[PDB]
Protein backbone atom coordinates (compact mmCIF):
# COMPACT_ATOMS: atom_id res chain seq x y z
CA UNK A 1 0.00 0.00 0.00
CA UNK A 2 0.92 3.45 -1.13
CA UNK A 3 -1.94 5.61 -0.15
CA UNK A 4 -2.95 4.70 3.48
CA UNK A 5 0.61 5.21 4.04
CA UNK A 6 -0.69 9.12 3.32
CA UNK A 7 -2.51 8.66 6.65
CA UNK A 8 0.27 7.53 8.57
CA UNK A 9 2.97 9.80 8.17
CA UNK A 10 0.58 12.65 8.21
CA UNK A 11 -0.44 11.69 11.69
CA UNK A 12 3.24 10.97 12.57
CA UNK A 13 3.56 15.18 11.51
CA UNK A 14 0.09 16.31 12.97
CA UNK A 15 0.13 14.66 16.09
CA UNK A 16 3.72 16.24 17.51
CA UNK A 17 2.95 19.28 15.99
CA UNK A 18 -0.70 19.43 17.96
CA UNK A 19 1.53 17.94 21.12
CA UNK A 20 3.30 21.20 21.10
CA UNK A 21 1.41 24.17 22.57
CA UNK A 22 0.07 22.49 26.03
CA UNK A 23 3.00 22.48 26.97
CA UNK A 24 2.73 26.45 27.39
CA UNK A 25 -0.82 25.59 29.23
CA UNK A 26 2.35 23.53 31.94
CA UNK A 27 4.73 26.18 31.39
CA UNK A 28 3.09 29.85 31.88
CA UNK A 29 -0.06 30.03 34.12
CA UNK A 30 0.51 32.50 46.16
CA UNK A 31 -2.56 32.65 44.53
CA UNK A 32 -4.36 30.77 41.58
CA UNK A 33 -8.42 32.10 42.38
CA UNK A 34 -10.27 35.21 43.07
CA UNK A 35 -13.72 34.29 43.33
CA UNK A 36 -15.41 34.77 46.84
CA UNK A 37 -17.09 31.78 46.09
CA UNK A 38 -14.77 29.35 45.01
CA UNK A 39 -12.49 29.88 47.91
CA UNK A 40 -15.51 28.62 50.25
CA UNK A 41 -14.86 25.22 49.53
CA UNK B 1 -7.27 20.40 16.05
CA UNK B 2 -10.64 19.06 16.88
CA UNK B 3 -11.28 18.72 13.72
CA UNK B 4 -7.63 18.70 12.29
CA UNK B 5 -8.11 14.97 11.06
CA UNK B 6 -11.43 15.05 10.33
CA UNK B 7 -11.41 17.79 7.36
CA UNK B 8 -8.26 15.69 5.88
CA UNK B 9 -10.15 12.10 6.65
CA UNK B 10 -12.86 12.57 3.70
CA UNK B 11 -9.55 13.91 1.48
CA UNK B 12 -8.10 10.34 2.52
CA UNK B 13 -11.71 8.58 1.45
CA UNK B 14 -11.56 10.51 -2.26
CA UNK B 15 -7.83 9.10 -2.14
CA UNK B 16 -8.82 5.75 -0.98
CA UNK B 17 -11.91 5.21 -4.11
CA UNK B 18 -9.57 5.64 -6.86
CA UNK B 19 -7.76 2.79 -5.78
CA UNK B 20 -10.78 0.47 -6.01
CA UNK B 21 -12.00 2.98 -9.32
CA UNK B 22 -8.10 1.59 -10.82
CA UNK B 23 -9.32 -1.74 -9.36
CA UNK B 24 -12.64 -1.65 -11.51
CA UNK B 25 -11.16 -0.52 -14.40
CA UNK B 26 -9.47 -3.82 -13.89
CA UNK B 27 -12.89 -6.07 -13.15
CA UNK B 28 -13.90 -4.32 -16.93
CA UNK B 29 -10.41 -4.82 -18.62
Amino acid sequence: AMRIVMGSWWLFTLIVCSSYTANLAAFLTPVRTFQDLSKQL
Amino acid sequence: SFAGVFCILAIGLLLACLVAALELWWNSN
